[PDB]
């Protein structure tokens, strides 16, 4: 029976994006901000995809390493093909959406993978952020502020309810960020964002004792 | 003396039945529960908990002393002997009957 | 909750493998079979020694030798009461575990 | 089913690197100290990677091997392709993890094989020893002191838990690692060490009367 | 079941190497000597490799034929690739290692063959003859002073254990051999040697009314 | 049980070559004779295979029609690829002892064939003939006076055990090969020679009143 299959794929990919830490990822003042729940020090959950499109992923570490691989191949060769302003997070979100569809739906096993796609505005332009989360089943849900991905989201999505404000500055939006993550050290933090500010490459690393300043 | 022998061949089965009437028996010490089996492995280990069948003891074969020993207890010194054989032993009956042992044995065992 | 103690090795569908002691599986007749094991070899060094007395010593022993022997508390497989615990546990339990010619090992 | 099948093979390979010989690598003064229970001569569980990379392994030899040789061919072709200075433990160490994955959720029998990939610091440099371990999952861990590979891991773990010191010279480390791995001569024993004082090639065999004397 | 098809596998390779006539190699003084009972005149049982590399074997003689044939390939496109003095029996051991292992777990049925690869030392040079035993499964092991495959191995080896002496000649080992195989005249015998003293080619054939006079 | 399947595979075999009529082939003073009980015209047992090598065989004609062609084939590219006198009658029943085994084990249906590979002394030359037989799983035997393929082959193996004479004229070999095979006239006999006489090609055909006169 394909109906019941699919079932035990579906109930198979939500425990093991449930059997994984968490990621927040919430529009602030200069951009979206990246914060997640991450002990290695190689290892990492967050990424550049383009100049100005981030990525954060909770699942299986290989599997969403290779939609990151994937990802960051597809836009560099559309931004060579056409040009760099052309490649925007919407196609991204878009390719990895059926991505998953087709894993979900051809691979033995499917992809226990959560992704989120942001991205912000060019330099000197003014454009609201957008989130894009893009599910294993492969639906994309498009968020307003904020997108928490694997482990138990519901305590976490409701304290970022409660203490969300849109212009946070950096400082507030990461206390927001590691208290509704609470529901953690410069050790145990990935802390990245997409500052709008920056002239071309947006995404930018906050580790070690610039993170323990703001954090 | 209850004796249950060829236990091998059996053991939500008869199990627990006979678990309860060994712990129903054991008020009557006097009864003793003997059991044989062959296959010490096939037996399940419910029986072998401590508790009811604590005491378990190993056999063997006759070895060719214990050859010796059964043959002597059929072969007892009664039986007729072959004159040609006491002129070995100058009409010795149990020295006859001891190297006719011996010799069988040495020779089955060989 | 020392490893001297260990009883069995669960590992579960997510895969976390976890040791449980006796802790997890004290019955009464596990302690009426302690302390019967116990007296035994209180029979055992007074029939050696001439004391009539009984050690802590003995118990201490016995309460290890209690399990050298099977009681029935593991089960081949995945058994119905694991099913149970593992409700409780919120994983499947996968691998009950106690605590040649085939190809090359380095 | 995916919980039973998939998970089949964990007890399959657990037992398969339990059934081999105990190898060991930690951190020492001078870099790293792999210290294999070896008896052949000619088959060996330690090896050269890269200049700075070395590795060790535990379980069925045609598998560890076979990742032996594939390791050697990455490495060199990314030192040609790139440079020399641009391999790192690092990268080595994440596609063993994702081959051993790939072959986890793939092939027919999963490798009986537990991998550490080493790495030290560039001659005149300082930085402090990396351990990996990859394990049949996938899995990927960062040890800071010493890794643990084959046979019965607890008592040798243990063992070196209580003896490690760091910054213990080659003797000492040696003599540290011969007693926790007893929890044997130089006929029986496989040493070799990453000499972080070489100019280049970092990795370098203890055999023979040397060893005799280190020992 | 991975453990039955092991069980099952590995009980009839078993149940073809002890169905079949029996190979002996040994050191003595000139290098190595190869005796086994063989009565057909066309098919051989021990074979040339390489220069100082010899090669027996015992089972289903298309199958070790198979592996002679390719030991051949292997070796010459080693020695023409890189030089003669380059290929070892140490190589070639590990190879057929390599492809028992591959055949026994891949293909249809494992072969049922006992493989043993034998070297000795160029010429005016002076090292002690290997002797390798490459088994169905595909483990190697490393034997000092002989090899025995094929047929009942264990009444054999006791023979050879009480008579082998080290440095005896051509025809001490030659009597010891035939004896301990005994436990047949020239025209049920192939009999081969590696002698050390040729200046390349080392291996020998002993047939006809030399072979009659040696025995 | 797969062996169990391979008796039947073994049965099946042998059920066609019984299914079938006899051949014969023996030594004689002017090389081998070969005698065939066969009724067409067309359709022909024995046949050429090089310079001083022939061929017979018993079972499913078209099988062993195509081994007929496979082993024209080998030969004829060995012949030209080095030279005539390199190609043996025992390089082709090896071949044909490897294919047979191949398709034994792995085709569907096992070739329901017996053949016989004879082979002469060349012109001029003194040697023995040598007559090869293999069975349909590749097994190969050696004869030094005759051989007897397909039907009840025990009666007509007797007789010529009695009859059997060496250095027996070709009239006389004729008798006693057609009087074993009845245990027929020139309308139901397929007859030829290896003629060790003939300069280049021995292979000769012996029909119609020749073979009239000859029995």
């Amino acid at each position: 029976s394909p109906e019941q299959a699919m079932r035990e794929r579906s109930e198979l990919a939500r425990k093991g994006i449930a059997r994984a830490k968490s990621v927040v990822a919430l529009a602030y003042a200069g951009g979206v901000l990246f914060v997640a729940e991450n002990p290695s020090r190689s290892l990492q959950k967050i990424s550049e995809l383009y100049d100005r499109v981030g990525f954060a992923a909770a699942g299986k570490f290989n599997e969403f390493d290779n939609l990151r691989r994937g990802g960051i191949q597809f836009a560099d060769t559309r931004g060579y093909a056409y040009d760099r302003r052309d490649v925007t997070g919407r196609q991204l979100a878009n390719v990895y959406a059926q991505t998953l569809g087709t894993i979900f739906t051809e691979q033995a096993k499917p992809y226990e993978v959560e992704l989120c796609v942001a991205e912000v505005a060019h330099y000197g332009e003014t454009k609201r952020p957008e989130l894009y989360r893009i599910t294993y089943d492969g639906s994309i849900a498009d968020e307003p502020h904020f997108v928490v991905m694997g482990g138990t989201t519901e305590p976490i999505a409701n304290a970022l309810k409660e203490s969300y404000a849109e212009n946070a500055s950096l400082t507030d939006a990461l206390r927001i960020a590691v208290a509704a993550l609470r529901a953690l050290g410069v050790a145990s933090l990935e802390v990245a964002v997409l500052d709008a500010n920056r002239p071309r490459r947006a995404f930018r690393r906050i580790t070690g004792s610039a993170l323990q300043a703001l954090l | 003396i209850v004796f249950f022998d060829e236990m091998d061949s059996i053991f939500t089965t008869v199990v627990p039945q006979l678990l309860s009437e060994i712990d129903g028996v054991e008020g009557l010490e006097n009864v003793i529960v003997i059991g044989a089996s062959n296959r010490e492995d096939m037996i399940d280990p419910a029986i072998l908990r401590p508790g009811r069948l604590d005491v378990k003891i190993k056999i063997e074969r006759p070895d060719a002393e214990a050859a010796q020993d059964i043959y002597s207890k059929y072969l007892t010194e009664f039986l007729p002997v072959h004159a040609d054989d006491l002129a070995e032993f100058d009409g010795d009956r149990s020295a006859c009957i001891k190297a006719m042992i011996e010799k069988v044995v040495d020779r089955m065992y060989a | 909750e020392i490893d001297d103690n260990r009883f069995l090795e669960v590992t579960y569908a997510n895969g976390d493998k976890e040791v449980m002691y006796f802790k997890d599986f004290n019955s009464g007749a596990m302690i009426q079979n302690v302390v019967d094991r116990a007296k035994k070899n209180a029979i055992k060094s007074v029939l050696e020694t001439g004391q009539p007395g009984l050690r802590i010593q003995h118990l201490l022993d016995s309460i290890v030798d209690e399990f050298a022997e099977n009681e029935d508390l593991p089960n081949t497989t995945n058994p119905d009461d694991w099913a149970r615990i593992s409700g409780k546990k919120g994983e499947r339990i996968v691998y009950i575990r106690t605590l040649s010619n085939l190809g090359q090992y380095l």
